[PDB]
This record gives C-alpha cells, structure tokens and sequence, in this order.
C-alpha cells in the first residue's frame, strides 16, 4: 500500500521524510528516488508510449472511414458560400444606395479591421482592469468604458449585418458567435438598467465579454484547425465525456453506499473531502481522480472502516480501482480527443493550405604566423575545464558567511578565471573580434562566452568595492554550464532542436495562455476579496 | 527495446541534467540562508543549504507534491538562519513558476523523443513478419545447425516451426526451391511480386539498396 | 486545489468571513477550469508535441519506395551468423546439460524463485 | 415477444435514468437517522423493483 | 473562318440565365470588364437568337448588328447560349465564358437565400449546371475556378491579353 502511494507519486515526500527521521538522512533517499523515478516515470512514459503508438492505428483505420475527407468537405463547403455570395453583395448594388459600396470597403479594409482588433483590446484592459478595493473612480471608468465598447461594437456589427448579406453574415461560424456575444452585451445593459440582474447573470455576462474578446487571434490558422475539428467531432467529444461522467455517477453512487455519513470521527471537522451527500460526493471523487490528497481520502475511508485490520481496510480496494481506472479512462478519453482531432486539425493546416500555395504558384590588428593549432585537444580539455569549474561552485557553503571553503573556491575561480580567460585571448586571433565583416557577431553563442566571463571578472572588479552591487553577480555567475552548448557538437543540435519545438508549441501555448486569462477575470469577478477568514 | 532508446538519446537527459543543475545552484544562493523551522515547509528535510538537499527539493517540485506551500516559504519577510552575522527574496515566484514549466516541458520533450525514437516498435500491427520471426527462424536453424555450419546442407523439412503466419498448397516446397535461406523467405513471405522476375528485379534492387558479399543473395 | 475549492465555496461577500458550504454551485468554476486547461489542453501539449516529432521522424518520408518493413530486413540481410550451442561432447557432460536444458528444469527453478519471494 | 416490437426500451431506459435519480437524493445519514426523503425512496425502489423484475420475467 | 476583327465576349454563368443569380454573377462583373479596359472593350445588349446563324426575322439583323459592333474596332450577353453547342452552331472566332460551381450543393445555398419562389425551381437552374459540365476543354476556353471576384477578375484580364 505504501509503495503503491508513492508510485502515484502523491504524498510521497512524507514517507521519505518519515522514513528518514528514523534511520538517518544519508542513504535512504536512494530507495524513493529510484521508486518514483523507476516506477512512475516508465510506466507513465510507456504508458504514453502504448496509447499514441496505439492511437495511430486507430487514425490509420479512420483515414479509410472517410473521417478526414469527410471534414474537408464540409470546409471548402461553407467557405465557397461566402466567395460566391460576395458576387451577389458585389452585383445586388451594380432610394439611392451608393453608401453600400463605401461602407463595405471599409469593411474588409486593414484600418477598420485593426480598430476594431483596438476596440477589443480596449474592452479586455477595461475587465482585466479589475482590483480588489477598486478606487471608486475606477468603477465608473469601467462601466462607461463598457458602455462606450458596447455601443461601438454594435454598431459596427449592424454595419457589417447590413454591409453583407444577412444569411452569408450568419454563414460564416465567427460572425454567429460575434452576433451572440453582442446580444449578450445587449442583456448585460437592459438587465443592469432595470436593476433585475443576478449573480449568475454577471458570472456569465463577464464571461460572453470576455468571449467577445476572441475577436483577437482570427487571421492565424492553426487554432482555427482545432477549432474546426472540435466541431466537427463534437458528437464523438459528447460520448466519450457522456462515459466518463457515467463513471463517475456510479463511482460517487457507490462510495454514498460505502463511506455515507462514515467520516464522523471524534478529531476536529476538517473532512471538507466527505461522501455526505450526492452534490460533495462528486466534488470527492473528481478529486481523487485527479489525485491531488488521494493518501487523506483514502485514509479516512480506512479509518471509517474500523482501523487497520483484515475486514475493515478491505477499503483500499474501491480507492485504488478509483484510481487506476480513473487516470486511464482520463487518458484515453483525453489523448483521444486532443490527438485524433490535433492530428486531423494539423492535416488540414498541411493539406488545404498546401494545395492552395501550390494554386497561386500554378496562378503564375595583425594576421601573420598566427596558431590556431592545438585547438583540437583543445576541445576535450576546454569541455573538462568548464565541467570541473561548474562543479567547483557546486559545492559551495551557503550557510556559512565566514566559510572555511569559500576561500579555496575562490583560489579555484582566481584559476579558472585566468584558464577561461586563455582562450578570450586566443579568440583575438581567429577571424572575428567584432570586425573582418564581425565574423564574432556572426556566432553568438561564442560572444555569450565572453559575457559569462565578463560577470565572473566583473565580480572581482566591485568585489574590492564591499558593496551590495556584487550580491546579483556571483548569482549570474551560474552560467558556466551553458558554456559547453558551444563547445558540444551534439548538445548544440539538442537545444536547436528544443527551441524548434518551442517555436511550434506557440500557437497552442498561447491559446491555452488566453483562455486561462479568462478563466483568471471570471474568478475575479466572482471572489473579489470574498476569501477572506479571520 | 525502451531502454535501448534511452541510450540513443543521451543529450536530452543530459539537458534535463543541465537545468537541475543550474536551478540548484541558483536556488542555493538566493534562498540559501533562509532559517531552518519545522511547522514550515524549509525544515530539516528541505533546503536550500547543501547540494543534494537542493537538487532533492528541485525534485519534489518536479513531481507536483506541494511545490505551492515552498513557494508560499520561500517568499521574502522569513527569519535567517542562525549562521548568518531579512532573509528571503521575492524572487520565489518566477523561480519555482518558471522551474516547473520547464522540468515539465523538457520531461515531455524527453518522454516524446524516445516515443519518436521507438515509434516503429510502438506502432506496428504485428501481422507483418517481424525481426521476432527472423529471430525465433535464427534459433530454430541454430538448433537445427550450430555455429556457421549452414551452406546449403539441406534435404530435410524439420523447419516446419513456422506456423500460419510466414505444407499448404505445397508452396513451401516452391519457396525453399526458388543467408541465402532467410533472403528468399523474406523476399517471398511478403510475396512481394509474382511474375517469374523478382529475383531480376531483386538483383537489380540489392545492387542500390546496398557494400557486402553479393555471391549468395541472388540464390 | 481541494483547499482553494473549498475555501471558495464558503465565499460568502465581499469583505467577510466564509461561511460553511454557502454556495457549493461555485464547484463548476473550478470543474470547468480543472477539465478544460488541465485534462483537455496539457493533454493538447502532449498530442501536438507527438504529431510535431512524429512529423518531423517522417521528414525522410520516401514515398518512392516501398515499405519500410522490407527496409528493415534488408538491413538485417547481413544475418545468419553463428550462434554458440556447444553442446557438450562428453556423455557425463551431455546428462547434466540435457536436464538443465530442459524446459522442465526452468520452470522449476522458476517455481523455486516465486517461492524464495513469498 | 411481440411487445418488444413495440418500443417500450424507450420508457425502461427512462426508468433507468429515473432510478438513477432517485439515487443521488438518498442522503446516506451516519448512523441508522433519516429524514422524510429517505423513507419514501423506499417504496420507490419497490416500484423500480416490480418494473425491472417484470422486464426480466418479459425477456 | 475569317475573324469579325474581334472575338465577341459571352458569359453563359452557372445556369439559365433565366433567374436573376445568374445575372448577377456577371451583372457587376461585366462592370469591371469596362472599368479597366478603357476604350479596349464595349458591350451589347441583346434578347434574340443567335444560334441560328448561316455563315428568326429578328435574328437576320441580330447577326449583322453585332457585326456592326465587330467592325467599329465587344461582348455579348443574351438568354440564348446554355451551352457552347449553341455558339457551335456558328464560326464567329468568340470567345465564351463559363461561371463554374465546384460543388452542386453550393447551388441550392445560394438559391435558397435570393427567394423561395425560385427555391423550388432549383431543379431547373441545376440541370444546365449539369449541362455546364460536360464540355471538354475544347469549348471550355476559358476558366473561372476561384471563388471571389477580385481573384476570378485577374484571370479574366490575362485571357484578354492574348492579342490586346
Ligand atoms: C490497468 C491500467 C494500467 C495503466 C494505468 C495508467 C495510469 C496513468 C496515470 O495514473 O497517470 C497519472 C499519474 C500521475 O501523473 P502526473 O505526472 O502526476 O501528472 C499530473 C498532472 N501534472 O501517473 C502515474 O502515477 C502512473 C502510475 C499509476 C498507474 C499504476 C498502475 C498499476 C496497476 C497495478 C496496480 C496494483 C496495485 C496492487
Ligand atoms: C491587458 C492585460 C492586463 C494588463 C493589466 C494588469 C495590471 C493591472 C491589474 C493589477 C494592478 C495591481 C495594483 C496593485
Ligand atoms: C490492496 C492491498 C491490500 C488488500 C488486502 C488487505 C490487507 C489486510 C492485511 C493487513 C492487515 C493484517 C492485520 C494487521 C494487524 C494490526
Ligand atoms: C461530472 C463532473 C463533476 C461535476 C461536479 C459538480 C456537480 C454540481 C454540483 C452542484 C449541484 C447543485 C448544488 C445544490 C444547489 C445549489
Ligand atoms: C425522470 C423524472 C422524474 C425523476 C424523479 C422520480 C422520483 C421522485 C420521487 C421522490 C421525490 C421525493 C418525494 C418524497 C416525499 C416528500
Ligand atoms: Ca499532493
Ligand atoms: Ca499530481
């Protein structure tokens, strides 16, 4: 049972310490390092291993089940509809009517679409711009600010309703949901004007604001693919969470048949985590998949069942059943949705937007008796030299001020100073010292070692001075290490390669970044300070 | 198979290595002095006073156990310690905000390049033959032959381990007629072309694919 | 989590002490949030990061060729090496191998070593 | 058999869903205590109890 | 034969030009035609048959008053040509332009938003759009894929530049 609750890695570090207060801190840290490392790590890892590996199978027998196709139909579908459409917004106009021309210019023009991108930054600084004790002042700022958003956005909604045509306007998805959140915008006035507004109300009217500022992220297409995969499988999406919400029904049904009303013991009333009643029984459960005090749960479920005996403490089974389908039936369900959909959604950003790229192509100092020699042993021994001087500060007192080995890692940085301050010097030889077309400023991974360099003389420079300037650079200091990146030939392809994938994560990251700011505004706008206990 | 994909990707964990490392030497400094307490999460059982403790403490962080309340710990305002002749900065929350986004994003990168290093393993059907069945083919040989004793030697059908998957139709009579054992069954059990040409056609893919001796293939 | 979900369903107002379980409805902020950031897009991370490096395993795609089933094979063309037997020569040798060789000795000593572990 | 043919799965999967209800309002007091609720959700099961046994005695 | 020294212009559209959307898909388009070829390109208005041409009484004059336009130094639009076979019929050296829908079931969309009396005369517009795909390339000249005007309008305009 306890090995078992250090796999889930939950309430782990309390048994290491336990542990340790009882036969000394030296070794058994070994035990619960290679436990968790070990256990959770592979088995998480090859567990992930077997669900994508296996997920592509499925994916390679959907591509035959017309899934993908399918969806690409219903895209260039509703997108010819609008192209076609602007004929007859452009051929409906050839009672004078010559305003529409100039009104729908403006439309589609960069001016108009990047005030309105203004407007909608206007009315995510107005929100965002909420504080606990606002300065009464500040209430006012906000509600005429959203009064003004409010009527501008309106207007410029009914200028594009009437600018296009209606039923093409409501073709297109982005245009339907602009159209609910202004009229969500209309019942945020009329129900704050007639005084008839409801704590619900404002929750969810803050909320289709905050919607309203999706207008941001629109020309980039990579969300879009999700989001149009999203759709298209939101009948698929719907039973998997329709299954998972059954499990967990029946999961709370059966723990209010086991531990109901159990959880009274004579200790203080802290089991807020309790199987009392049917709407708190969710909340525990959801919590135990989740694992986040899964070890207090099921403690008190043991606890309740008698104490630690044969008959009672049989509980372990439900938790751990809880638990392991739990965290499996999440991760089908999720990676399921998040890789079927993701994959079909990043083909479409390579299968349409290929073809159409493909459409438009269709359409159409001295320099003499220098030695650079000896820079191959060089390389070994510069790699040893910065591995030694990161490990030299590695081992330094931090406790002790007036340190007995704080000296002699001074003597090892005085040294190693002068050896990392050798090749400085031999750089001057080489093409480069910022000129012969600054052949140096065409790597700037060679510069970033002078500067590491720089901050380690620096220090000494102000050390004499005994003043707190040099507190920050014995800190920065610390970028030693980094130093063999450019002195690797494979580390340097590790970490060209990490920053790639950074750069593809972008669009996700700051999806996911924007949607929890608005899951950030909507809880401030309801615990505005109400957290408060004394 | 697994472990053999650790070895390939060597520079991945060293990465990992590289920022527990730089991250425990940064938060040695900082919050070095910060005063040992129980009823605190820095206690006797984390600190940031010795190099393992540290890299012990950037761990449990790394595994999600709380990391919140050492942050809340670590936060300015708290007592220094004894030996110091106050402590705690502000710099806590973008340390351990910044260390957990990072461990967790190079821990998938590391979990997602050995399961790109192994996807062909990790992704296979099982029904096509597989470098098993050359495997188990080797073993029954060998046992049929010990070390390097098999030219041709053959005038038996004691190889009859192979199951369904690759004498029905008297076909295998026809394949062992038509390392030279195990080219022909691998050209064959795919049955990747039947038109009286393939060993033509093969001699004339072997020649590009290739390097090694080429006198016994073609047989 | 669960300390901020339940100090926040005892929200009571702005400017007051919590109250015992006054609005347990708040749980479906925290539901939400839980199921859509963490499950629904960690779970995107994860995903996108695999179609990512999947993508770029494939960048020598070689659609030309055939499958890479026989790429493997034809790698491996240069098997068929020897494999040490060494079956012993000697008849009080030959005893002592064929019994420790047979399948009967190791699932007995696999039965030994389940029994050395209960 | 025939009945079958008439659709009537529909309102046993709705009494299905029915009891499923009528689980989640059973507040399960810590020892042997219940209120009004609880001692009619009794003779609710009974009812649930006649209908699905009368579904099995059918198919 | 011998040139009318000019190739007429023509726009069959989509479907019968019967309705009032196939019209429009080239009422405003023949508006840019002019509006970018100042003085290069005219345009006739007619109502009667062309088809009967031997290279009916308003015909007679209806091929010579082209012709008159022809020798100024055009385009044509009437309700006669659904298909090159009705142009075929004649050796005038034109050029023919065809409105194209990718997919049918665009056509009922766009028909169903104009009116519902012609909602249900879908069956009659969509039948010449059948008939409006069968042509090989041969008398399927020119080509108009893209979806917006302002794309579609530049492919109009290279076609133009093969003599002028
Ligand atoms: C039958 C199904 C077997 C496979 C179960 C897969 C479970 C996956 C899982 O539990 O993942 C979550 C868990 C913790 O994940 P973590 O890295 O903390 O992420 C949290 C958010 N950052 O990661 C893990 O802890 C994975 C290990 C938990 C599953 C262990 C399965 C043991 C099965 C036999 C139990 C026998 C008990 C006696
Ligand atoms: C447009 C993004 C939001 C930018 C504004 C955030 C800062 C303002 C709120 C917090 C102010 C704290 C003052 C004490
Ligand atoms: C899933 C693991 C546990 C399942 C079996 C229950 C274990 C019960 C045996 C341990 C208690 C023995 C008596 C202890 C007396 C203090
Ligand atoms: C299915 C995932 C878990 C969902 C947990 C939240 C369920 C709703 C709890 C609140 C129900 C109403 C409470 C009583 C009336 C205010
Ligand atoms: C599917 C809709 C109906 C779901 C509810 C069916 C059972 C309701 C009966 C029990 C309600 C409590 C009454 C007890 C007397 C105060
Ligand atoms: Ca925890
Ligand atoms: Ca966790």
């Amino acid at each position: 049972l306890t090995v078992f609750q250090c796999i889930t890695m939950e309430g782990w570090t309390d048994v290491l310490y336990w542990v340790n207060d009882a036969v000394g801190r030296d070794w058994p840290w070994i035990y619960f390092v290679t436990l968790i490392i070990i256990g959770s790590f592979f088995v998480l890892n090859l567990v992930l291993g077997v669900l994508s590996g296996e997920f592509s199978k499925e994916r390679e027998k959907a591509k035959a089940r017309g899934d993908f196709q399918k969806l690409r139909e219903k895209q260039q579908l509703e997108e010819d509809l609008k192209g076609y459409l602007d004929w007859i917004t452009q051929a409906e106009d050839i009672w004078n009517r010559f305003c529409r021309r100039k009104c729908r210019a403006a439309v589609k023009s960069n001016v108009f679409y990047w005030l309105v991108i203004f407007l909608v930054f206007l009315n995510t600084l107005t929100i965002a711009s909420e504080h606990y004790n606002q300065p009464n002042w500040l209430t006012e700022v906000q509600d005429t600010a959203n009064k003004a958003l409010l009527a501008l956005f309106t207007a410029e909604m009914l200028l594009k309703m009437y600018s296009l045509g209606l039923q093409a306007y409501f073709v297109s998805l982005f245009n339907r949901f602009d159209c609910f959140v202004v009229c969500g915008g209309i019942l945020e006035t009329i129900l704050v004007e007639t005084k008839i507004m409801s704590p619900l109300g404002i929750s969810v009217l803050r909320c289709v604001r905050l919607l309203r500022i999706f207008k941001i992220t629109r020309y980039w297409n990579s969300l879009s693919n999700l989001v149009a995969s999203l759709l298209n499988s939101v009948r698929s999406i719907a039973s998997l969470l329709l299954l998972l919400f059954l499990f967990i029904i029946i999961f709370s049904l059966l723990g209010m048949q086991l531990f109901g009303g159990k959880f009274n013991f004579d200790e203080m009333q802290t089991r807020r985590s309790t199987f009392d009643n049917f709407p708190q029984s969710l909340l525990t459960v959801f919590q135990i998949l989740t694992g986040e005090d899964w070890n207090s749960v099921m403690y008190d479920g043991i606890m309740a069942y008698g104490g630690p005996s044969f008959p009672g403490m049989l509980v372990c089974i439900y938790f751990i059943i809880l638990f392991i389908c739990g965290n499996y039936i999440l991760l089908n369900v999720f990676l399921a949705i998040a890789v079927d959909n993701l994959a079909d959604a990043e083909s479409l950003t390579s299968a349409q937007k290929e073809e159409e790229e493909e459409k438009e192509r269709k359409k159409l100092f001295r320099l003499q008796c220098h030695r650079i020699v000896n820079d191959t042993i060089f390389t070994n021994l510069i790699l040893f030299f910065i591995l030694l001087s990161s490990i030299s500060l590695a081992a330094e007192d931090p406790v002790q001020h007036t340190s007995f080995r704080n000296h002699i890692l001074f003597y090892f940085d005085i040294v190693f100073t002068t050896i990392f301050t050798l090749e400085i010097i031999l750089k001057m030889t080489a093409y480069g010292a910022f000129l012969h077309k600054g052949s140096f400023c065409r790597n700037y991974f060679n510069i970033l070692d002078l500067l590491v360099v720089s901050v380690s003389l620096i220090s000494f420079g102000i050390q004499s001075s005994a003043i707190n300037v040099v507190k920050i650079l014995r800190v920065l200091r610390v970028l030693r290490p980094l130093r063999a990146i450019n002195r690797a030939k494979g580390l340097k392809h590790v970490v060209q390669c990490v920053f790639v994938a950074i750069r593809t994560i972008g669009n996700i990251v700051i999806v996911t970044t924007l949607l929890q700011f608005m899951f950030a505004c909507i809880g401030v706008q309801l615990f505005k300070g109400k957290l408060y206990t004394c | 198979t697994f472990i053999k994909s650790f070895q390939a990707l060597p520079y991945v964990a060293l990465l990992i290595v590289m920022l527990f490392f730089i991250y425990a030497v940064i938060g040695m400094q900082v919050f070095g002095k910060i005063a040992l307490n129980d009823t605190t999460e820095i206690n006797r059982n984390n600190n940031f006073q010795t190099f393992p403790q540290a890299v012990l403490l950037l761990f449990r962080c790394a595994t999600g156990e709380a990391w919140q309340d050492i942050m809340l710990a670590c936060m300015p305002g708290k007592k220094c310690a004894p030996e110091s002749e106050p402590c705690g900065s502000s710099f806590a929350v973008f340390y351990f905000i910044s260390f957990y986004m990072l461990c967790a994003f190079l821990i998938i990168n590391l979990f997602v390049a050995v399961i790109m290093d192994n996807f062909d393993y990790l992704t296979r059907d099982w029904s096509i033959l597989g470098p098993h069945h050359l495997d188990e083919f080797k073993r029954i040989w060998a046992e049929y032959d010990p070390e390097a004793k098999g030219r041709i030697k053959h005038l038996d059908v004691v190889t009859l381990l192979r199951r369904i998957q690759p004498c029905p139709h008297r076909v295998a009579c026809k394949r062992l007629v038509s390392n030279a054992t195990l080219f022909a069954l691998v050209r064959t059990a795919l049955r990747i072309k039947t038109e009286g040409n393939l060993e033509q056609a093969n001699e004339e893919l072997r020649a590009i694919i290739k390097k090694l001796l080429d006198q016994v293939v073609p047989p | 989590w669960p300390e901020l979900l339940y100090r926040s369903i005892d929200s009571h107002t702005e400017d007051k002490g919590p109250i015992y379980n006054y609005r347990v409805e708040i749980s479906i902020f925290f539901i939400i949030y839980i199921i859509i950031i963490a499950f629904f897009m960690m779970n995107i991370f994860v995903g996108f990061v695999i179609v990512t490096f999947q993508e770029q395993g494939e960048q020598e795609y070689k659609n030309c060729e055939l499958d890479k089933n026989q790429r493997q094979c034809v790698e491996y063309a240069l098997k068929a090496r020897p494999l040490r037997r060494y079956i012993p020569k000697n008849q009080h040798q030959y005893k002592v191998w064929y019994v420790v060789n047979s399948t009967y000795f190791e699932y007995l000593m696999f039965v030994l070593i389940l029994l050395n572990t209960i | 058999s025939i009945v079958e043919w008439k659709p009537f799965e529909i309102i046993i999967l709705l009494t299905i869903f029915a009891n499923c209800v009528a689980l989640a309002i059973y507040i399960p007091f810590p020892e042997d205590d219940s209120n009004a609720t609880n001692s009619n959700l009794e003779r609710v099961e009974y009812l649930f109890l006649i209908i699905f046994t009368v579904e099995a005695f059918l198919k | 034969d011998v040139v009318p020294s000019m190739r007429p212009v023509v726009l069959v559209g989509p479907s019968l030009k019967g309705y009032e959307v196939t019209d429009m898909m080239q009422k405003a388009l023949f508006d840019f035609l002019k509006h970018r070829f100042e003085g290069r390109i005219s345009i006739t208005r007619v109502t009667a048959d062309i088809s009967l041409a031997k290279r009916l009484a308003e015909v007679q004059s209806e091929i010579e008053r082209i012709f008159e336009l022809a020798r100024t130094l055009v385009v044509l639009d009437a309700d006669t040509i659904n298909h090159p076979a009705q142009l075929s019929k004649t050796s005038l050296a034109p050029i023919i332009v065809y409105v194209k829908i990718s997919s049918p079931k665009v056509l009922q969309r766009l028909i169903k938003s104009r009116g519902k009396s012609q909602a249900k005369h879908l069956n009659v517009q969509m039948v010449a759009a059948d008939k409006l795909a069968q042509c090989p390339p041969e008398l399927f000249d020119v080509i108009l894929d893209e979806n917006q005007l302002e794309d579609a309008c530049e492919h109009l305009a290279d076609y133009l530049e093969a003599y002028w």
